[PDB]
């Protein structure tokens, strides 16, 4: 999920938008 | 694992500021 | 509006440690 | 919600329980 | 400065990257 | 004043995450 | 390899508290 | 109230800072 | 790596959050 | 001590609490 | 109190370092 | 660079003040 994503490389603000609701 | 509950922390902080308003849902499995 | 902002930028954080693996959902205002 | 019940004063952890899902 | 802007009122963060180098 | 500086210490860490590899430079009251 | 960057957010908020009125220089490559 | 606890939350990451290999006592009231 | 300086300083935030008006104690060296 | 028993291991809230005063 | 003392003024780094061990 | 210097072994405060303006 997002940590699997983003736990092991950086996660840009583009790609943390899809988490919001 | 202490290093990803570390990474969650940060990445909490992180959605609270590009999500503002919208707010955001935050389910650890995945 | 800021203090209420910053307060929440806390909440989340509090959220975080509080509900571990269940997770939470954040929506300050619908 | 959430910012009015506590930012106006403070919640307990187990107040704050009640957002967990 | 960035605080006249950002602590008196919520700067998106477009506003806060124009204090980017 | 307290209230400034505290707002002061969440800016620099919104300041982090937008900027990314670019950095910035933090100057307080100019 | 987010180790470095989960670091970095940390040294902002110590350059914070450090430098005060002063404030910082904050770059990240150089 | 709110306030105060929040500059509260702002001391300890300071203390933990400038205290370093000391640690530190925090008690609120007293 | 800075690792159990960067997990101390989380350690500090939630003793903070859970021991509230009591306040803690954090020895980093034992 | 603290820094031993909860930085390899997750600490619950239950465990931290043993650390307040 | 440190709270008195430091939630309206700021306390500096080094009148903080009084409340160390 | 910062994250080199800081990021590998914990700077002190006086290494820290190195980059304050
Ligand atoms: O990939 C990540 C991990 C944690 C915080 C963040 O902003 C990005
Ligand atoms: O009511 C609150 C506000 C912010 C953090 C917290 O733990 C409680
Ligand atoms: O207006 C502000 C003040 C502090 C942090 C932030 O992201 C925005
Ligand atoms: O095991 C830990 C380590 C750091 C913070 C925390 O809440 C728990
Ligand atoms: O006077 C203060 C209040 C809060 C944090 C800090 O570092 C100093
Ligand atoms: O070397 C470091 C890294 C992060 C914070 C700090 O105070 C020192
Ligand atoms: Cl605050
Ligand atoms: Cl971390
Ligand atoms: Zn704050
Ligand atoms: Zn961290």
């Amino acid at each position: 999920g997002i940590v699997e994503q983003c736990c092991t490389s950086i996660c840009s603000l583009y790609q943390l938008e899809n988490y919001c609701n | 694992f202490v290093n990803q509950y570390l990474c969650g922390s940060h990445l909490v902080e992180a959605l609270y500021l590009v999500c503002g308003e919208r707010g955001f849902f935050y389910t650890p499995k995945t």
